[PDB]
DNA sequence: TCCTCATGCATATGCATGAGGA
DNA sequence: TCCTCATGCATATGCATGAGG
């Protein structure tokens, strides 16, 4: 069970996160809103952004 | 001598030195769970040798894939 | 012994490719010494750079 | 080598994945199942450049009827269960 | 090893899960 | 009731192999 983003939605998802690395439980689900993705498939996405920044190479 | 500068240097010689007994990612993860009791999986070796885990996950791994190396390095040795 | 293709060396094997997609054994050697790598290594990219090229979506 | 071929590979690559998906099958599922079907393994890469045409057009129409016995077969054992 | 052609091992990673702490 | 954290399934693909011309 996977859902997948297009490309330019993560291009926008992308920019929404160099903006608020940490985005409230509402914020989400507007960014959701703006774009169309499940509002549970961005508060993932935020999680893995931020493991992802919280390692030693990326 | 810094420690992070330790893990990168193990990580950078664990892959050259995983290639060269000929053993892919995978089979790396399921010896040391035959051997260590917690196998791993192929995409946990492969974050490692490229450092894409916490430094503190980094650290818990070392100690295990440095004792799988000794053994595996000495299969020929009697 | 694994061989990995350098970002750069790979944009210098496409434009190559763009310029002659069929090189002799000869020319492949010169690329390959000006590139100080194994012949075969360019000889088989040529001919996957071939066929990924006959693919309906490349 | 007719457009209406080409066309025919696409709209069944699309449908394929789909119903693989739907059907709850990996990519390696199916290449294990038609070993058993056909006699004849193969790889979750192979699948996988079959549904998104990463193939050229004489190896997507010759691996086209083996992945769609595949899915009849399927299709009719999950209406059965 | 020189080509095409069909195919795949091995690997990198996008998306996810779940245990555990605010 | 969202986070952090360790971890992996599933998928895409770079480089390769081997059968055959
Ligand atoms: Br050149």
């Amino acid at each position: 069970k996977r859902t997948s983003i297009e490309t330019n939605v993560r291009f926008a998802l992308e920019k929404s996160f160099l903006a608020n690395q940490k985005p409230t439980s509402e914020e989400i689900l507007l960014i959701a809103e703006q774009l169309h993705m499940e509002k549970e498939v961005i508060r993932v996405w935020f999680c893995n952004r931020r493991q992802k920044e919280k390692r030693i190479n990326p | 001598p810094s420690d992070l500068e330790e893990l990168e240097q193990f990580a950078r010689t664990f892959k050259q030195r995983r290639i060269k007994l000929g053993f892919t990612q995978g089979d790396v993860g399921l010896a040391m769970g035959k051997l260590y009791g917690n196998d791993f999986s192929q995409t946990t070796i492969s974050r490692f040798e490229a450092l894409n885990l916490s430094f503190k996950n980094m650290c818990k791994l070392k100690p295990l894939l440095e004792k799988w190396l000794n053994d595996a390095e000495t299969m020929s040795v009697d």
